[PDB]
Order: structure tokens, then C-alpha cells, then sequence
């Protein structure tokens, strides 16, 4: 009845939590396309920015 | 040479930027026109499909609380009419202040006692998350029953198995070998 | 006094290197053994190197 | 050569990030697909073998304090049921706010005086550590007998 | 006045080279001399430029 209490404890400080990934480039550039906003689903292996290849087919 | 010409090719792939995880995306700070560097945020991508909970206890419920027992989560936007079943995954081995950058409290003023709290991490059922999804921050009550104590505290068990793992970010090496492969047969006479 | 806590060594892990993940093996509140792998790195352009 | 080629092998053998020390992780900002310099936090590991208590006194309780001298702690999470063996290990050479991450700037004109608090390290049994672990930032009442002044 | 402070000098050890360390040799209130080494890194890059 009040030792039942006792046998659970209570927290309202609670908050769902989850994973999150800051998209980042691994080159320097300039972008030409951008192909998500916020609220669109988006899957592994899909491309998101697009940028100008210029200064890359220089060098290659 | 051949080295160099996969490095600068590698380069040019790179020019499109592609998505490591299958999720939503949210805060999206980039706009065509911008110059960009790999130390510039782009955007996030919020996978909808493993989500926690984290439990703050005082100090003074932190005891009698072991791993494996039995929860029971209700949350606001769904109110009391669904319910959610979870485990305690574990407790933290600090308490928030431990990592702080700043003093917890003014120089100036004086001292005055705070009780602490510490994180526990709750693991909820993925069979009620797909019917009645939630989203990050959301206000929970929790409730542990701790009637059962075995007098398992800290996890002992490592895991050979990767916990995540994402391999859209590799590029195989064919297109480029047959290139360097033509340019030698026609360079060679 | 009351104004006293409890105090220990933590340890952040940083790399030697510059890449791009691939692999995590730890979570949270996961148990570590000393000399275990916590992160992977896409190895391409460091074989090359090689 | 052969040194440029041992320098490639260890800078390819250290794409494989090795955890230097046994603990528990605490904190994780690393997802796959992150952008990683020799400088970006990832993880945290936090051991509970050594651990000890950091008490503040004011500057008006260290004037007879000596290192070696008993001390005796309760933490919170368990209560007066389970006490704690200890002692000193040394004085800090500094106040709190003199050595504080942000520094107290006392030359403002707007100065109210408040008592100085200085830390002092206390050293903790092990043994009855295993029994009753114990986390960072918990918190606890100490206690020094200060009977023995040599 | 009783706005007064006691000062001193203090130093923070900074290392002439980078790497990463293998051992430590002092803990906080610990007493230290002149020549007496604080913190060991790797040497294996330094052996190898050597």
C-alpha cells in the first residue's frame, strides 16, 4: 500500500533521446545542388548536396 | 603515378556528398552558393527507429537499481491511453558536473548544498515505437520496480558485434583501374 | 564539511589520425577492456599512401 | 625507404582507434559517416578502481590540518549504514575561485566579502570500494580528526 | 581594507612537441624539482626522423 510505493521508484525527469548525424563534406567546394529539406525521408546511399567539379577534373 | 591518379580520382567522386543513415533530416544550414569545407555543418539526418530513454534519479533513489528490471514509461503527447515496456540498460558513471566546462556555481556567492541526479538508460520495445512513434525531448514519466536485486550494478560483458556500422561512404576501385589500364595500353605504342 | 564530492580520472578518446568513420563498438555505459578497437576508419587513402 | 614506408604502415595501422585505459563509456559523439580530426572529442572512459574525495573547507578549518590525520566518510546513496575509511594527502596551494576556469575579479567596487574555501584531497579504501561502488559527483560528508597535530 | 588577496607565481607546463602520452609522473599536491620529468610520450615518429 505505501511499502508497494517503496518497492518502485519515480522520475518525471525523463526524455526520449535518439541519434543524430551532422552531415558533413570530406572535400572543399562550392555547391551546385541541394536535395533534401527538412521533413523529407532520406535513405542510406542517397546523395544530399552536390557540388562543382571544376577544380577536380584539373587534377585528375 | 597510378597511386596519384586514384587519389585525384577519389578527389573527384567525393564531389557528390552522400547519406550515411536512412532517417528524416532536420536543420538544414545549407543553401546553393556556399562555399564549404569538411569542418562546415551541412544538415542532420535523424533515424526514427532506435530511441532510448534517459532517466534522471536523485542520488537517493540510485540505489536498489540494477540491471535488467522491469519499467513501465507513459508519456504526454499520447497521454495514459498507451503504455511502454522497457529494461535499465545501466547507469552512468558521472553525474553531468563531472564533464562541466564552466563553475557550477558564481565565485562570488556563497556555497549552497544541490542534490545530484544521474542518468539511466532505458531501452524501450520496438514493436510499440512503429504504431506510436516519438520524436527527441519529449516529457516521460518513468517508473522501476525494484522488488528483485541480484546485485548487478556495473556491466561486466564485452560485445564482439559493432553496434552501428555504415559502409555507404566506400568507393570500390574498378571504374578507375580499367581507366589506368586503357591509358597504359594506349601510351605503350 | 558537506561541500565534498567524489573524484576519479576520465579519459577522453581522440585520434591520431584524420578519416571518416565506419564502425562503433561501444555505446554507453559499456564495459572496456584496455588495447580494445572503439572506432573504425575508412582505410583507402592510407593504403594508398602505403 | 624503408622509414617512409614504416611511417605510411603506422599511420595505416592507426585508422583502428584502441581504447588506452579499462572503464565504463560515459559520453558518445560519434556517429558513422562523422567527419574526425586529431582534435574532435569521441568518447569518454571512465575507470572506478581509484577514487577519491575532494572536500572544501573553509579557510577557517585548515588552520590545524596535517597530512595523515583519520577520516571518515558517508556518502548520500547509502546513508549512515555504510561508512568510508580515509585520509589525507595534501593541501592544495590554491582557493577555489583563485584557480577557478573563470577567475573572480574582486577590484569592481561592487565587492561583497565571503569566506574562502580551499580543496583537500582525501584518499579512500579500495577494499570496501568493490563492496559499495561509487560514481563521479556523488556527493558525501566528511569528517577529519584533527586530535594529532605532528 | 579587507579587500586583500594573497598571490603568487604559477606555470602552466606546456609540451615543445606533440604526440601522445604514455606515462605520467605527478599527481595533483605533489612536490617537484627542476629536473624532474612531469609527463612521456611516444617516441617512435622522433626515432624514425632520427
Amino acid at each position: 500500500w505505501f511499502l508497494v510505493l517503496r518497492h518502485f521508484e519515480e522520475t518525471d525527469d525523463a526524455y526520449v533521446a535518439g541519434n543524430q548525424i551532422q552531415i558533413m563534406s570530406q572535400v572543399s567546394g562550392s555547391v551546385t545542388k541541394v536535395w533534401a529539406d527538412n521533413t523529407d525521408f532520406v535513405k542510406e546511399g542517397d546523395v544530399l548536396v552536390t557540388l562543382d567539379p571544376t577544380d577536380a577534373r584539373q587534377a585528375f | 603515378a597510378a597511386t596519384e591518379v586514384r587519389n585525384a580520382w577519389l578527389a573527384l567522386e567525393r564531389t557528390r556528398i552522400i547519406s550515411p543513415m536512412t532517417g528524416y533530416v532536420s536543420r538544414r544550414a545549407v543553401q546553393p552558393g556556399a562555399q564549404i569545407s569538411p569542418t562546415t555543418p551541412l544538415m542532420a539526418v535523424v533515424p526514427a527507429t532506435n530511441m532510448w530513454v534517459d532517466a534522471n534519479f536523485k542520488e537517493t533513489q540510485i540505489a536498489n537499481m540494477r540491471i535488467g528490471q522491469p519499467v513501465t514509461i507513459t508519456t504526454d503527447i499520447y497521454g495514459d491511453d498507451v503504455k511502454y515496456t522497457g529494461k535499465v540498460v545501466g547507469l552512468d558513471m558521472g553525474t553531468g558536473s563531472a564533464f562541466s566546462l564552466l563553475p557550477a556555481q558564481n565565485a562570488t556567492g556563497n556555497w549552497i548544498k544541490v542534490v545530484q541526479r544521474l542518468p539511466v538508460r532505458i531501452e524501450l520495445d520496438q514493436k510499440q515505437l512503429e504504431q506510436y512513434p516519438l520524436r527527441i525531448g519529449l516529457s516521460t514519466l518513468v517508473s522501476v520496480n525494484t522488488t528483485n536485486r541480484d546485485g548487478q550494478v556495473l556491466a561486466n560483458k564485452v560485445r564482439s558485434t559493432p553496434v552501428a556500422v555504415s559502409t555507404a561512404r566506400e568507393i570500390s576501385l574498378a571504374p578507375v583501374n580499367k581507366l589506368i589500364d586503357d591509358i597504359v595500353k594506349a601510351n605503350a605504342g
